[PDB]
């Protein structure tokens, strides 16, 4: 899977 | 007859403490010496199959146990954070790891040891 964004 | 049972199978040199938070509990992972891969792939030295981890994320290079050992991201998405001095770490950068020093890889905090102290 891609690699999930880190929300700020 | 195993392949294990052919081979020199060699002694952890180092252990990364993963702190507790939002992924799950602590846990530790040995290190050994040569190239530890942390990242989401099963397959991976430092396995941590969280959605924000890198398939391929980072790398541990271990090698001598009297020599620091030496991280990379590998251009992970989230990146690597080091804070000796604070600050992302660049792909192929090298930073060469002291004991007790503090890294984050994405949002999950890890502290390195060596096993004499």
């Amino acid at each position: 899977e891609d690699t999930q964004m880190i929300d700020w | 007859q195993s392949s294990e049972s052919l081979r020199c199978n060699v002694e952890p040199v180092g252990r990364l403490h993963i702190f507790s938070g939002a992924h799950g509990p602590e846990k530790d992972f040995p290190l050994h010496l040569g190239k530890n891969v942390v990242g989401r792939m099963p397959d991976c030295s430092v396995a941590l199959p969280f959605p924000s981890i890198s398939k391929q994320h980072a790398e541990i290079e271990i090698l001598a146990w009297d020599k620091a050992p030496i991280l990379r991201d590998c251009g992970s998405l989230n990146g690597t954070q080091i804070l000796r001095p604070p600050k992302v770490l660049s792909p192929g950068v090298s930073h060469r790891l002291r004991d007790q020093e503090l890294i984050l890889f994405a949002d999950l905090l890890c502290q390195y040891h060596r096993l004499d102290v």
